[PDB]
RNA sequence: GACUUUUAAUC
RNA sequence: AAAA
RNA sequence: GGCUAAUCCCCCAUGUGGACCCGCCCCUUGGGGUGUGUCCAAAGGGCUUUGCCCGCUUCCGGAUGGGCCCGCGUCCCAUCAGCUAGUUGGUGGGGUAAUGGCCCACCAAGGCGACGACGGGUAGCCGGUCUGAGAGGAUGGCCGGCCACAGGGGCACUGAGACACGGGCCCCACUCCUACGGGAGGCAGCAGUUAGGAAUCUUCCGCAAUGGGCGCAAGCCUGACGGAGCGACGCCGCUUGGAGGAAGAAGCCCUUCGGGGUGUAAACUCCUGAACCCGGGACGAAACCCCCGACGAGGGGACUGACGGUACCGGGGUAAUAGCGCCGGCCAACUCCGUGCCAGCAGCCGCGGUAAUACGGAGGGCGCGAGCGUUACCCGGAUUCACUGGGCGUAAAGGGCGUGUAGGCGGCCUGGGGCGUCCCAUGUGAAAGACCACGGCUCAACCGUGGGGGAGCGUGGGAUACGCUCAGGCUAGACG
């Protein structure tokens, strides 16, 4: 562009688009349970993917992973949904947070507790 | 809470002989002696070629795992090195130098850096007369490095400062024996330290 | 120091008032290149004695209307509509930018 | 019509020595001539002299170039390597004296123009004036 | 009314108040007219009170009116010794 | 609740109608001037802007008019009245004007 | 269950 | 037919 | 309805002076002087009572604070292009401390816009903050300056000052009282409740200090403030030991009931002594006031701390929290068992289909450590909106071609101006912050003192090469 024509137009800035309307761009969002199924992967992979389809705080219903061994969420518990995308099931880009709310910590795990949340298991 | 726990591992890791023990990391046992292999179920296996980042990483986890300083403290003695204007890698060593922690140890009263450490927390050192308890504590030229009066009949101090009879002490420090007493001179040129590190390195390790 | 504006007068249509309008000229904050922008002011003509196309000294003054905070200072040379003239057209151009086409 | 005479002449030169011409003409103007004069006296040409052409005022701009080299591709190193018109019509480029260039820690010249006449930014922080930095040199 | 005042800028436990000269209505450490002293009352240091005499003497003649504590130290620093 | 302060409030009220009384008195007479003048009663036209000119100047003794709006008001006054005797007048009393 | 390296399909 |  | 005081209200007087009109001047917008005529003052109180204190009146000036005006700068959408009637200007009037369509009547037909008017979206602005080599980008919580608001809307009164958060009036919504006529309210003050939310604290102590209001003063008021409290939310300091010294109860240690190293690490010996106990125990506070001196300068004396019996000093004294993430590559750290495209992982590339350094466990290892990790958001890397610093034959990108308006750009010589441009001096750039030096708390964080730079803009003076402008000339561009 001549300087003229930059000086009559410039450069356009370039605005960011969020991965995660979850709102009010906060951190978390507490939500609802709608339903409850289970999906499965696409690109290369095959699985029975745990999915919930999450009624928003922030007005939105949402589907939202449940990362972990095995869950215990029914069709009306209450969640807190993270953010963060699961690259094998297209439009679930949220997880659940274990161990806030109705969802329960996941049992018998042992290494990446602080995740999944689980209580230190005593060494007695 | 600096580390606490296996040492004589840690000159292991890094290949190299720390003296993180004063006495013992001389006598047929530092562990860097007959068994000078990395620690763990796989240190005797073959080594792969490190990344320039693993060599610049060891590097610098040599060069503090010596004087027992955090990562937190280090980055930000470096942080200061850095500002000041001055080949950044010696006066860094300078700071470093200036610990008073180690200086207790340059001079002796204690064996090792550690041990040095505890004589600072319990009071048994004191600096142009007051007491001072703070490890991180930075002596400045001139400063005078006494021993807690009260401290000077200590089974440990004695040992120690008996064995400094004899023993000469780095050209940037001098102390007497006697009323158990050292002074900071100057802070140590980079060449008046003998030390197993490359800190241009180190000073690389936090460019990246 | 009350400003003190030149500039060419591009309307007499006014009782005791002129329309003046002042070039600026100067680098752009960016780009550099000097840019040349321009503003008109409404300037007091007590004795409705200044022309078209004069050039006139503006002094920034005490308000005397809404809109109208300078008083004719002084002519600097009479008569020159060739800047008047400029100014005309690019207002005549105006009547074409919109739903249809006008001149060129 | 030529639209930047000065940028014209510069890459007229540029491209003169690119084939190693010796000599190489120019449209005379007292300006171009002006920073001739410090393009000889900073030794990046042999010089340059007044002459006419089909009758017209012109400049022969004399050439200068390194010596014949080794090995393959035995063309002489270019005194002139680099010359670039800095401000040009259409984004005029000022200074401060303060805020003069220093080409290629010294090894090169920065010719401004200033209300003391054309000169070196040397010469320029020496009496201390800025102007329009009319072009590079190294 | 315009005064000579005590500005609070130590820190906690740790006053350091400015010897200022100011309009009674602001701020107690809002926007001041000038400094012309400062003040430590723990005395940390053999400089714990300066004030400039030459400028004190200035407001005080243009109508400053001075806080007690600012009068005492002024006082200190011989601002209304005649002697 | 009750802030004793409610007394300003009473004050005020008493106040404004002191203020509210004053002038009322001097726009009667500075029209009652403006009138006879209008009339070419020179005489008691002057002798009436000469009250006006007291009552006003009286009010700015106060914070009723107060200032300026004193100063105005008389100017505006001893104007119209000047102005409206060019009627063949002819300043009798000459009380205020300084012709 | 069988085939395939697993799986779909196929018996 | 899908994955490698 | 009746009585009454004053520093409450009014009248007469004196007029230093001041205000207004008209001239018998200088200045230059309404500044200053002058003269005639009008016009305008005051409050008393206390004593150590014939003096002194507090206060009153008119005027000139200082200081401080503030109103108003102007140049320049200040986000996104042109799928917003035309907008405007008090609207632009004029005369007269009103209004105000004051200019002005600020408001009004009358006359005029103007004013604004592509250099983006009008409309729509978003938003308090700044010192600064974060980031970046820089240019720049993002941001404006804490602290400091300015603005705006005080349940939503409108209005004015009183005042030096408000169109007034804890003043007034009306309308509206809501709460409360109600003998249903009618009334009381406004935490965006401190604290606290409740609702919303992923989420944000004590219905604390004190007026001792600094500051403020009133008072001659004693002193009263001060949820401003000075402190303590709760929360690893942040930053800094510190501890869980130091020096010696290589063995393994019912041990998860390759469990259809299939046993690798950790590591001087532990044990254990010797040493110091976090907590904790006893004793002492602070600066912050010397003024106001009283006495001498003249209520002055100066000197003398006394009262007074929430924090807190806290910091700090001395004495005694116990070996006494460790966690969290990661180990396929990017990226520092590898093996066994379980599982078998399942269960699950995953920032990107990808991993799991019976021998998985990628899943879950275990041993081992790496990283950081009272923290560690996750999610969100900003700058960086990203020369990936490219001014510095990019591109368009085939990667995304030349308009289907022309004509031409505005605009941008402009050959050679001389001269005037000096707008751009450059230079010198000078003013402005509050403080805090940032940088450097020194200093106070044992260090540091933190804080104190001092120092230095700075574009932009104003003023005065100067330069004239280039750009510009005016004037003249040329013929190499263009046209004939
Ligand atoms: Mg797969
Ligand atoms: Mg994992
Ligand atoms: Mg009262
Ligand atoms: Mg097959
Ligand atoms: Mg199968
Ligand atoms: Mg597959
Ligand atoms: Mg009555
Ligand atoms: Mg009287
Ligand atoms: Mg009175
Ligand atoms: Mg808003
Ligand atoms: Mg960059
Ligand atoms: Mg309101
Ligand atoms: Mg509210
Ligand atoms: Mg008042
Ligand atoms: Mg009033
Ligand atoms: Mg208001
Ligand atoms: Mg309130
Ligand atoms: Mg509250
Ligand atoms: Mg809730
Ligand atoms: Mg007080
Ligand atoms: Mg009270
Ligand atoms: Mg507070
Ligand atoms: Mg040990
Ligand atoms: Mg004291
Ligand atoms: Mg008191
Ligand atoms: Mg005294
Ligand atoms: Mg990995
Ligand atoms: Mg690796
Ligand atoms: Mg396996
Ligand atoms: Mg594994
Ligand atoms: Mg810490
Ligand atoms: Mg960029
Ligand atoms: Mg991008
Ligand atoms: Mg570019
Ligand atoms: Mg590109
Ligand atoms: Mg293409
Ligand atoms: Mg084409
Ligand atoms: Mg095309
Ligand atoms: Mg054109
Ligand atoms: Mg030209
Ligand atoms: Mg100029
Ligand atoms: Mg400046
Ligand atoms: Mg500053
Ligand atoms: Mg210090
Ligand atoms: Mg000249
Ligand atoms: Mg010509
Ligand atoms: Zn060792």
């Amino acid at each position: 562009p001549t300087i003229n024509q930059l000086v009559r137009k410039g450069r356009e800035k370039v605005r960011k688009k969020s991965k995660v309307p979850a709102l009010k761009g906060a951190p978390f969002r507490r939500g609802v349970c709608t339903v409850v199924r289970t999906v499965t992967p696409k690109k290369p992979n095959s699985a029975l993917r745990k999915v919930a389809k999450v009624r928003l705080t922030s007005g939105y219903e949402v589907t939202a992973y449940i990362p972990g061994e095995g869950h215990n969420l029914q069709e009306h518990s209450v969640v807190l949904i993270r953010g963060g995308r699961v690259k094998d099931l297209p439009g679930v880009r949220y997880h659940i947070v274990r161990g806030v709310y109705d969802a329960a910590g996941v049992k018998d795990r042992k290494k990446s507790r602080s995740k999944y949340g689980t209580k230190k298991p005593k060494e007695a | 809470g600096r580390y606490i726990g296996p040492v004589c591992r840690l000159c292991r890791r890094e290949g190299v002989k720390l003296y993180l023990k004063g006495e013992r990391c001389y006598s047929p046992k530092c562990a860097m002696e007959r068994r000078p292999y990395p620690p763990g179920q796989h240190g005797q296996k073959r080594a792969r070629r490190p990344s320039d980042y693993a060599v610049r990483l060891r590097e610098k986890q040599k060069l503090r795992r010596i004087y027992g300083i955090s990562e937190r403290q280090f980055r930000n003695l470096f942080e200061e090195a850095s500002k000041k204007k001055g080949v950044t890698g010696s006066v860094f060593l300078g700071l470093l130098e200036s610990r008073l922690d180690n200086v207790v140890y340059r001079l002796g009263f204690a064996v090792s850096r550690r041990q040095a450490r505890q004589l600072v927390r319990h009071g048994h050192i004191t600096v142009n007369g007051r007491r001072v308890d703070l490890p991180s504590y930075r002596v400045r030229p001139g400063d005078e490095i006494a021993v807690a009066e009260k401290s000077r009949n200590l089974e440990l101090i004695r040992q120690n400062l008996e064995a400094m009879k004899g023993r000469k002490v780095g050209p940037w420090l001098s102390l007497d024996v006697e009323g158990m007493k050292g002074k900071f001179l100057r802070l140590p040129d980079r060449e008046d330290l003998a030390l197993p590190v490359n800190e241009q390195l180190v000073i690389e390790f936090y460019s990246r | 120091p009350k400003k003190v504006l030149t500039g060419v007068v591009v309307s007499d249509k006014m009782q005791k008032t002129v329309t003046v309008l002042v070039e600026r000229q100067f680098p752009h904050p960016l780009y550099g290149k000097v840019i040349k922008r321009s503003k008109k002011y409404l300037a007091h003509d007590p004795e409705e004695k200044y022309k078209l196309g004069d050039v006139v000294e503006i002094i920034e003054s005490r308000p005397i209307s809404k809109r109208k905070r300078f008083r004719v200072l002084r002519l600097v040379e009479s008569g020159r509509m060739d800047l008047v003239e400029k100014y005309l057209i690019r207002r005549q151009n105006y009547q074409s930018l919109s739903k249809r086409g006008g001149k060129a | 019509m030529l639209t930047d005479p000065i940028a014209d002449m510069l890459t007229r030169i540029r491209n003169a020595t690119r084939v190693y011409k010796e000599s190489t003409d120019v449209p005379a103007s007292r300006f171009k001539e002006e920073i001739l004069r410090i393009l000889a006296r900073e030794g990046f040409i042999k010089g340059y002299e007044r002459v006419d052409v089909d009758g017209k005022p012109y400049l022969r701009v004399y050439l200068k170039y390194g010596p014949r080299r080794q090995g393959p591709d035995p063309r002489p190193e270019q005194v002139i390597h680099h010359i670039r018109r800095i401000s040009k019509p259409g984004r005029r480029v000022y200074v401060g004296v303060k805020e003069i260039p220093r080409v290629r820690r010294g090894l090169g010249i920065a010719i401004l123009s200033t209300s003391k006449g054309v000169l070196t930014d040397r010469e320029a922080r020496k009496l201390g004036v800025g102007g329009e930095l009319i072009c590079e040199v190294w | 009314m315009v005064k000579i005042r005590l500005a609070r800028f130590g820190s906690k436990h740790n006053p350091h108040y400015r010897i200022v000269v100011t309009d009674a209505r602001r701020k107690r450490d809002g926007k001041y007219i000038e400094k012309i002293g400062y003040y430590d009352p723990r005395k940390t240091t053999p400089d714990w009170l300066k004030v400039d005499v030459e400028r004190a003497r200035y407001w005080l003649s243009v109508g400053a009116q001075p806080t007690d504590t600012a009068r005492r130290l002024l006082r200190q620093a011989g601002v209304f010794r005649q002697e | 609740r009750n802030l004793s302060a409610l007394k300003r409030h009473r004050q005020s009220l008493k106040r404004r109608l002191r203020n509210k009384a004053k002038k009322s008195a001097i726009k009667t007479l500075s029209k009652k001037a403006i009138q006879l003048a209008q009339e070419g009663k020179a005489e008691e036209a002057l002798k009436i802007m000469r009250k006006a000119e007291s009552l006003i100047d009286k009010a700015a003794k106060g914070s009723t008019l107060h200032k300026n709006a004193a100063a105005r008001r008389k100017s505006r006054l001893m104007r119209k009245v000047r102005q409206l005797l060019e009627a063949a007048g002819a300043p009798l009393i000459g009380g205020g004007l300084s012709a």
